[PDB]
């Protein structure tokens, strides 16, 4: 004793959990671990209990604890929950994001195993994007696992199209990986760019660019066609809205 | 030579159906209505067409792929289901 | 070898046989089970 | 002849499109680069191409 509350709250059992755990010991052990270090704040959270988590948020504390550094929260974002993951959030937004041991935050963690809702909310509750470690993004990650669907979701809406962040050597980023590792991505992301303005016939719609990289850099210039081309995989490459045109105008100078 | 005339041979039945179709909405829609049922039976006494070997068999696949995310829709709901079976069990004896 | 895949499918229905029937006697699990306490 | 010929065109589309790619790669990189942007208008105005059958 006191060893079954951490079975108990791991798996959820609600009623042992709160008659077991108010007496009023004060908590002393709450806020207790064991090899491999772990809290029932956590288990909670990686079994799936909105219910036992919140209560244990009423009555709260220590609301972090990290034996290899994860958190819960990480836990949380491991598979893909979402009620937890809603409340426990909510509770706080200063005790949400850490970056340790190798870097990584709740959102790298859900950008694997994890199903889309899960980065839908953080993104709906203003996580960090920026951050970086190892050298590779989240969406690095994401994407060196082949998941379409998180990859889908998070381009609609709504901090960003496709971010920033970059070098190097490995892995290169980032649109080009995109198009190396999961082909057919782009068609998505493409078709949402093109206008059609206007609707049937007579119509004259623009073409914004995402593929200049863009520099200078004198970067294996043009760049992300190329890495198309090689390689490999055109059914993106035949794609009509875009890359026939630019071809098509970049050929007009190219034609002179 | 060799290489496009193959590959129009490759699906040539609809080619040629598509042909016959074709002519005859553009024929259809020409000719006044009221020269309509007749000409038109809408019945008929029955009193080297085409190869079987074209194919197309990926839609097996096609048809696999469904079933298992049935599969999976029939096996989600099972794992919830068992968590419910712990939350609501009777474990003393023995902890 | 279109075939290699036709036995591939009579082997994933014996599969589901032999899981539906498990979902069923699962519930059948709770139907019986003696759940207090604790509810 | 037949075998080659048909070997390539089995995947024709990447070698022209390859072909076109690495000419502008390779003439990119030699054009001094206040000559570029212009000439770039990173848009368009818009008012018997690549067969259906390959596929993977």
């Amino acid at each position: 004793k006191k060893s079954p509350l951490h079975f108990a709250a791991s798996y959820g059992r609600i009623n042992t959990c709160q008659r077991l755990l108010q007496d009023i010991s004060d908590t002393r052990l709450l806020n207790e671990g064991d090899l491999h270090g772990m809290t029932p704040l956590h288990l909670a959270a990686k079994n799936g209990h909105d219910k036992v988590v919140q209560l244990l948020l009423k009555k709260g504390a220590l609301f972090l604890s990290d034996h290899n550094g994860w958190t819960a929260l990480h836990h949380a974002s491991m598979g893909g929950y979402t009620q937890t993951m809603k409340v426990i959030l909510d509770t706080n937004l200063k005790c949400t994001d850490r970056l340790d041991e190798d870097g990584n935050t709740a959102l790298h963690f859900a950008a694997r195993e994890g199903h889309a809702k899960a980065v839908a909310l953080l993104l709906s509750h203003n996580a960090d994007i920026v951050l970086n470690k190892q050298q590779a993004s989240f969406l690095h990650l994401a994407l060196h696992n082949k998941r379409k669907e998180v990859v889908l979701t998070i381009i609609r809406s709504k901090r960003w199209d496709e971010c920033l962040k970059i070098f190097s050597h490995n892995s290169p980023g980032n649109k080009c990986p995109i198009t190396e590792m999961i082909e057919y991505l782009p068609e998505c992301m493409k078709v949402l760019l093109d206008f059609c303005m206007l609707h049937s016939t007579e119509d004259k719609s623009c073409r914004d660019y995402y593929i200049e990289y863009n520099f200078k850099y004198l970067y294996e210039p043009l760049t992300a066609l190329n890495a198309m081309v090689q390689n490999n995989r055109i059914e993106l490459l035949n794609h009509p809205v875009c890359k026939e045109y630019l071809l098509m105008k970049w050929l007009a100078y190219g034609f002179r | 030579a060799v290489g496009d005339i193959a590959d129009v041979q490759k699906h040539a039945s609809l080619k040629r159906i598509a042909m016959q179709v074709e002519l005859h909405t553009s024929l259809e829609k020409k000719l006044p209505l009221w020269f309509l049922r007749k000409v038109d039976q809408k019945s008929t006494i029955v009193y080297q067409e085409i190869p079987n070997a074209d194919k197309s068999l990926e839609m097996e696949i096609l048809k696999q792929k469904y079933r298992l995310k049935d599969l999976t829709f029939l096996l989600e709901k099972q794992h919830e289901l068992i968590k419910l079976i712990i939350q609501k069990m009777e474990i003393i004896s023995e902890t």
